[PDB]
């Protein structure tokens, strides 16, 4: 739904480059969620976490080898993807008793033998997207479902950039009143 | 620095290194910029089924020992 976010994503990725490690931290912020829904389409729910911090970690190592030859999400995603994979080959090779010791460590024996669902999110998110005034909604669906830059999104609804900004900003702080707790 | 501020720059409609600098500083810009992204991902359909809330942590503590 974007391509000025790929500005912001290289202004942060020569920084990196260059040694900031917090540049790479507001990176990491910004592509964990998609990096998971990436790797979890390849790997077993219990092994996501391990997969994609291991992903992150290549990127960065990997990182001084990035020219911008391509989007910096689309390398990203190639690392993870490959990183995932790599898993998969690992796992596709297990011996013959490692099926077995799954079987008979899976029930529970007597005696002793940070998450939520994104549906749940996402109804919430939609719901207050569905009581925002017609000004606030149509700002932020235009800019995040359909990736419009303000300057579009401003010949769109016939209104001035700034209060595009201003739009998209109210929608977004509408949404956070219900979603950041 | 002002949310709107941290709003236009997730849109890449702002590249100024000042508000990059000030957001690399402020927790509470990095807590807006955390939940905006979140908001981002949810409405794309970019996460996984269970969304898992300290990976930037867990990354970032890797990253500091190597």
């Amino acid at each position: 739904s974007h391509m000025s976010e790929q500005l912001t994503d290289q202004v942060l990725v020569e920084r990196v480059q260059k040694g900031d490690q917090k540049a790479f931290n507001l990176l990491v912020v910004r592509y964990q969620h998609k990096v998971a829904s990436l790797v979890s389409r390849y790997v077993p729910s219990g092994d996501v976490p391990d997969v994609v911090q291991e992903a992150f970690i290549k990127a960065y190592r990997a990182l001084d080898s990035f020219r911008g030859d391509s989007a910096f999400y689309t390398w990203l995603y190639r690392i993870a993807v490959n990183t995932a994979k790599n898993y998969l080959v690992a796992q596709g090779r297990r011996p013959p008793s490692s099926d077995v010791d799954a079987i008979e460590a899976e029930n529970f024996e007597s005696g002793g033998a940070n998450l939520m669902l994104s549906e749940e999110l996402r109804q919430i998110v939609f719901r207050t997207i569905e009581s925002l005034p017609e000004d606030l909604r149509m700002a932020i669906t235009l800019r995040e479902l359909d990736g419009l830059s303000y300057e579009e999104i401003a010949a769109i609804m016939d209104c001035p950039v700034g209060t595009v900004r201003s739009r998209i900003f109210r929608a977004r702080e509408a949404i956070d009143n219900k979603v950041q707790p | 620095m002002q949310k709107e501020q941290l709003s236009a720059l997730m849109d890449g409609e702002t590249l100024d290194s000042e508000l990059l600098n000030e957001l690399a500083h402020n927790p509470e810009m990095q807590k807006t910029w955390e939940s905006y992204h979140l908001i981002r991902d949810s409405m794309r359909g970019d996460t996984p089924e269970v969304l898992h809330f300290d990976i930037s942590s867990r990354v970032m503590a890797a990253i500091e020992e190597e």
